[PDB]
């Protein structure tokens, strides 16, 4: 009748050495300028203020993500067995995590600027352990559903109901993107808006880094968020899929979502990398 | 897991109901990575098509061409 399959063979056969190669391309720069940052606090300067705290989290996490990567690739070439309930969880937790402490920053440097709030390197450390477990409980819907089975990684969906693709794709789409967004664009604008009517000479280069950091973040998450808020409105049934819109849906999902893993290589240029502090010589200035 | 990562290349909307045991020619299991129970019919037509698994003529259907080809 028209019960026919819809094949999605060629979709997958054609985005696998792309996604092969940004996984391999990621690995690369992610791990070794996560690691850098890592070495490059840890030795040339221990732990002088909570951002440095942070910042190490930050390259942890990324690091902890891309380490994963390798085994994806592994994973998609003869479809080893290797557990993927781990796998997925570690995937899932450092991202989130990576999203969290990517908001701390934003949150501690605003408490810092306007409200004139300081916290030390324990504090920091706490907030860290706070924001690890958080990362892992707002992870949880995303990998223990994912089980093993004929060496596949699979999320048995005929034992879950209807609404849970759904929720999952909302919980991504506000808690990944979202709240996230919105809150280091708050802050780091309350930040600029002050630093630009400051005493200190060259405020510029401040809001520049701010701006290219929120920037960046909406250039490499945003295509993906977007594909998935109209995969979403397919599952939601708000709009007609037919088989070559879900083909098309597929093949964005997968690019995009390829796409925004490389925003954790770009973390180590964004923070740590950036140079000399602009922002102490106007914590200086703002302590008068 | 995530997008980038999946084996999951068919997916069915619908199911064929009853008819017949000899048109087929040969049939697929459905991947594990879909996570959907689901039987693929190739017909002597090379047609596809969507089969419940857990269905009565389904398990008759296996066995003919399982014993045959
Ligand atoms: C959906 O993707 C599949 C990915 O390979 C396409 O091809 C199928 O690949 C299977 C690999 O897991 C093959 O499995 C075979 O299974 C038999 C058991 O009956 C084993 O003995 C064989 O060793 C094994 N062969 C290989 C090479 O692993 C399937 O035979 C194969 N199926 C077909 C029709 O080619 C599917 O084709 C694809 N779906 C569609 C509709 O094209």
């Amino acid at each position: 009748e028209d019960a026919t399959p819809c094949v999605f063979t060629d979709v997958l056969n054609q985005s696998k050495p792309v996604t092969l190669f940004l996984y391999g391309v990621v690995f690369l720069f992610g791990s070794i300028g996560n690691f850098l940052v890592i070495f490059t606090i840890t030795w040339r300067r221990r732990i002088q203020c909570s951002g440095d705290v942070y910042f190490i989290n930050l390259a942890a996490a990324d690091l902890l993500f891309v380490c994963t990567l390798p085994l994806w690739m592994q994973y998609l070439l003869d479809h080893a067995s290797v557990p993927c309930t781990l796998l997925t969880a570690c995937f899932y937790v450092a991202m989130f995590a990576s999203l969290c402490f990517i908001t701390e920053i934003a949150l501690d440097r605003y408490y810092a600027i306007v409200y004139m709030r300081y916290r030390p390197v324990k504090q920091a450390c706490l907030f860290s352990i706070f924001w690890w477990i958080f990362a892992v409980i707002i992870a949880i819907p995303h990998f223990m559903v994912v089980t093993k089975k004929d060496n596949q990684c699979m999320t048995d969906y005929d034992y879950l109901e209807v609404s849970y693709p759904i929720i999952l794709n909302v919980e991504l789409m506000l808690g990944a993107f979202v709240i996230p967004l919105s809150v280091i664009s708050y802050c780091y604008y309350r930040i600029s808006r002050i630093v630009a009517v400051s005493q200190s000479r060259h405020k510029g280069r401040i809001v520049r880094v701010l701006i290219a950091v929120v920037l960046v973040f909406i250039i490499f998450w945003l295509p993906y968020h977007l594909t998935l808020f109209v995969d979403t409105l397919k599952l939601l049934k708000w709009i007609s899929s037919s088989c070559e819109f879900e083909r098309s849906l597929k093949r964005a999902l997968i690019l995009t979502e390829s796409l925004a893993f490389c925003h954790c290589c770009l973390n180590p240029l964004l923070y740590v990398f950036v140079g000399t502090k602009f922002r102490q010589e106007l914590h200086c200035l703002l302590a008068e | 897991q995530h997008h980038g990562v999946t084996k999951c290349n068919i997916t069915c909307s619908k199911m064929t109901s009853k008819i017949p045991v000899a048109l087929l020619i040969h049939y697929q299991q459905n991947q594990a990575s879909c996570g959907k129970r689901a039987i693929i019919l190739e017909t002597r037509q090379h047609r596809l098509f969507c089969a419940d698994p857990k269905e009565q003529w389904v398990k008759d259907a296996m066995q003919h061409l399982d014993r045959q080809a």
